[PDB]
Order: C-alpha cells, then structure tokens, then sequence
C-alpha cells in the first residue's frame, strides 16, 4: 500500500504523467537539450523512500 | 484504468509531435533544393537575355526604326530578367535561414521525444501502450503544415501538465510561423524564376530577327 506523488524533475520530462504512483510503478525521463542525468539510466520506481534512483538533471 | 486512458492519449501526442519533427528536417531539405532550383534558372534566364540583348543591338547598328525599337525591347527584357534573378537570390536566402530556424527546433526536441516513446515502449502500462511506442520508434509524419505543428503542441500541452510541454508548445508556435515563412520565400523564389524565364524569351524573340555571334 505505497504511494507516490508525481516527480519534480526540473530541467527534465517523464513520462507517464498521473496524479498518484503505487509502488513498483516505474516512470522514465528525458533532460532538456544541455542537460544530463545524474545516474545513466532514466529509470525511477515507487518505493517507500521514494522515487528510486532520485531523477535529477543536471548542466 | 482511466490512468491508462490517461496514459495512452499521453503516449499517442508525443508519438504525432516526434513523427512531424523526423520529417521537418527532410522537408527544409527538398525546399532548399527548390529554391536552389529556382535561383540558377533565374541565372541561366539572365545570362541568355544578356545574350540576346547583345545580338540585338550588334544586329541594330545602322538599323532602321522598327529594328532599333527591337534591340532596346530587348535590354529592357534582359534587365528584367537581371532584377528577377536578383529577387530570387533574396528569397533563396530566407530559405536557408529558416530551414536552419527549423533545423534548430527540431534538434532541441527530436531526441526528447525518441527517448520518452522509447521509455513508453520498454515500461509502458499496458500491452497497447508498449505496442504504439514500439510502432513509432522509426515513424515520419506523411507532411507537415503550420497548423498540424500547433495543433499536436496545443494537444501535447493540454496532456501534460509539465512545464516541457508548455516550452515545447511556446516553440513550435515560433516554428509553424518559420514554416509558414519557408513556404511564402520558396513562392517567391520559382515567381521569380518564372518572371526571368518569360523575360529571357522576350529579349530572344525581339533578337530572332538579328545574326547570332
């Protein structure tokens, strides 16, 4: 019974866009032109603490 | 559920929106090469009026009234095809520069839009969702005109609440305006290649009558 909010995820998109995340559910996301992932993969699951790995898009 | 509803409208507005950026850059490409087209036609005109402006008036020297009238009808012609081939090298350049206005738009976004589908293809919802993203990993939209530009922005931007979309939108409003701009300048490059043309066969029909050098 875990739940999510939606990813903040500034200079970034995912995808898909819904208002509440149940655990394991997996979101995938894009940087903007300039910008790069934190980790290599765009990959995020819902976890308890969390989105897991945190997506972050950084210059 | 309605979240693959949701998500399925989602997965659809980024498969139209990547489908008309892939084809973008092919479409610049054979305006480029029409407006190329144009431009040396416009040339190849100018250069045969000249031509035939010189064998009319070399032809005119010591002439009579109603084959002086002739020569300086066809100087007039060759001019005019000057001044078209001059009109068609401006318009070739707005070509250019809003190919590579267009060039630009689609490099900010094409590779955003292949990632998410391919997201979309790998982790989709359902089998459906997984199954349309997995169908437009390759796929090029048939045409594109300014209005389908603004159209699957405004419908991409009424999907997704994020601010991506909303920049994305604000983009391709500037971009089907370029588009709109791409077609008027490759108009006025095969106008004016017709206008040198028609010029180019009044001066060689006014300097029919003359021997040629």
């Amino acid at each position: 019974e875990i739940t999510c909010d939606p990813p903040r995820i500034p200079n970034g998109v995912y995808r898909p866009e819904l208002s509440k995340y149940r655990g394991q559910d997996k979101i995938t996301y894009e940087c903007k032109k300039g910008f790069f992932p934190e980790i290599r993969g765009t990959d995020a699951t819902c976890t308890r603490d969390g989105w897991v790995p945190v997506p972050r898009c950084a210059w | 559920n309605d979240n693959l509803e949701a998500e399925l409208e989602q997965t659809k507005a980024l498969c139209e929106v990547a489908k008309q950026l892939r084809k973008l850059p092919l479409l610049t490409e054979e305006r480029r090469f029409e407006a190329v087209g144009a431009l040396e036609e416009s040339k190849k005109a100018a250069k045969e009026g000249k031509k035939a402006a010189k064998r009319a008036e070399a032809g005119a020297v010591g002439g009579t009234s109603e084959q002086q009238q002739a020569a300086k009808r066809a100087r007039e012609a060759a001019t005019v095809a000057y001044e078209a081939s001059v009109r068609a090298e401006a318009a070739a350049m707005e070509v250019k520069r809003f190919a590579r206005a267009l060039d630009s738009f689609e490099s900010e976004y094409e590779s955003v839009f292949s990632g998410l589908l391919r997201g979309a293809a790998e982790h989709g919802g359902n089998e459906t969702i997984k199954q349309l993203a997995k169908e437009c990993a390759t796929a090029v939209a048939d045409d594109v005109t300014p209005e389908a530009l603004t159209r699957a922005a405004h419908n991409l931007r009424g999907l997704y609440m994020q601010d991506f979309a909303e920049e994305y939108l604000q983009e391709a409003n500037e971009a089907a305006n370029k588009l709109e701009e791409l077609q008027k300048a490759t108009a006025e490059t095969v106008r004016a290649a017709d206008a040198a043309d028609d010029a180019k066969s009044e001066a060689q029909e006014e300097a029919a009558q003359f021997p040629e050098i």
